[PDB]
């Protein structure tokens, strides 16, 4: 039982780490998409001028 | 001066059209960054 309690606490911490990793990955991907959109907008603006 | 009797020029001019627009870019600039250092620790009264 004591080893079970300790292992359960460690696994809960690991689950928290995984959730944080997924969230940061999502935010980084959204930022990359926005930057790509802005670069394409620059190129289109040059052609429009 | 090679004009017509009415004064109109008899030669077509040229201007060497200006060379396109200019694209300007920006970049991320990173600088050297350090980390924290550690100090000797105290001895508490409780077990580990």
């Amino acid at each position: 039982p004591v080893m079970l309690e300790r292992t359960r606490n460690l696994v809960a911490q690991l689950t928290q780490f995984g959730t944080s990793l997924l969230s940061m990955a999502e935010h980084d991907d959204a930022d990359e998409l926005t930057t790509l959109l802005l670069q394409q907008g620059m190129e289109l603006a040059t052609q429009s001028i | 001066h090679n004009l017509s009797i009415d004064g109109q020029p008899l030669s077509l001019a040229i201007y060497a059209e200006p060379t396109d627009p200019k694209a300007l870019l920006t970049s991320m600039v990173q600088a050297s960054q350090g980390g924290s250092a550690v100090l000797p620790g105290t001895l508490s009264l409780y077990r580990f």
